[PDB]
């Protein structure tokens, strides 16, 4: 689902630093959104992208 | 700025950086207390940086100052990003000399064909990513509105318009978002969004600043 999809800087040329789940990592990894568009596989903090996705918080 | 060229240091004195954690965006400045850049910029918090050349060297000549108002367009559209435009008011004037300077607004509407300046400190590769902490400029024409619409059809709002090149190679990319499209002295856009950076048939998408000068010297006289 939402756990898995590509990290999506979107259309948008901002620079804001957020994080993705990791399908291969297994685990969550920073990326830089756009500001606008792309997807929810998109977290403000490591700490809640683990919250959501993966393992067995 | 993706294609582009590193800028003069003096050169640019209304370019402006954004900074939360980090640079995070570009803008303009259009006078001693007022700034122009994009909605989707928005943050809660900004600290203003002008007079830099090197975000990530002290060069003696930068000032910094917070963002006192930070104020969208009203009508701005998250999800289809018409009104692309926002004013953020510092919370000191900044000092005006050789190194810190004034943008005129626009007096007409962008004209096709025209040579622009687009500048910032946004990612120079169309894949993968590689920051200048130098300033990147590029001479970019503005294309015809049928142009525009042809390249991204059922998406171009009357608040856009397009800049640079169909064959693809010069684009402005990410962290250049807020920052200046320049016209024979006078600001016609803010980059806005495009269809990655630099691709081909995906020219970038700049908001209209033409389109918001009642706008903008009105807000600017109520937030006095
Ligand atoms: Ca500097």
């Amino acid at each position: 689902e939402v756990c898995s999809e590509q990290a999506e800087t979107g259309p948008c040329k901002a620079m804001i630093s957020r994080w993705y789940f990791d399908v291969t990592e297994g685990k969550c990894a920073p990326f830089f959104y756009g500001g606008c568009g792309g997807n929810r596989n998109n977290f403000d903090t490591e700490e809640y992208c683990m919250a959501v996705c993966g393992s067995a918080i | 700025i993706v294609g582009g060229y590193t800028c003069e240091e003096n050169s640019l004195p209304y370019q402006v950086s954004l900074n939360s954690g980090s640079h995070f965006c570009g803008g303009s400045l259009i006078s001693e207390q007022w700034v122009v850049s994009a909605a989707h910029c928005y943050k809660t918090r900004i600290q203003v940086r002008l007079g830099e050349h090197n975000i990530k060297v002290l060069e003696g000549n930068e000032q910094f100052i917070n963002a006192a108002k930070i104020i969208r367009h009203p009508k701005y559209n998250r999800d289809t990003l018409d009104n692309d435009i926002m004013l953020i008011k510092l919370s000191s004037p900044a000092v005006i000399n050789a190194r810190v300077s004034t943008i005129s607004l626009p007096t007409a509407p962008p004209a096709a064909g025209t040579e622009c300046l687009i500048s910032g400190w946004g990612n120079t590769l169309s894949f993968g990513a590689d920051y200048p902490d130098e300033l990147k400029c590029l001479d970019a024409p503005v294309l015809t509105q049928a142009e525009c619409k042809a390249s991204y059809p059922g998406k171009i709002t009357n608040s856009m318009f397009c800049v640079g090149f169909l064959e693809g190679g010069k684009d402005s990319c990410q962290r250049d978002a807020g920052g200046p499209v320049v016209c024979n002295g006078q600001l016609q856009g803010v980059v806005s969004w495009g269809h990655g950076c630099a691709w081909k048939n995906r020219p970038g998408v700049y908001t209209k600043v033409y389109n918001y000068v009642d706008w903008i010297k009105d807000t600017i006289a109520a937030n006095s």
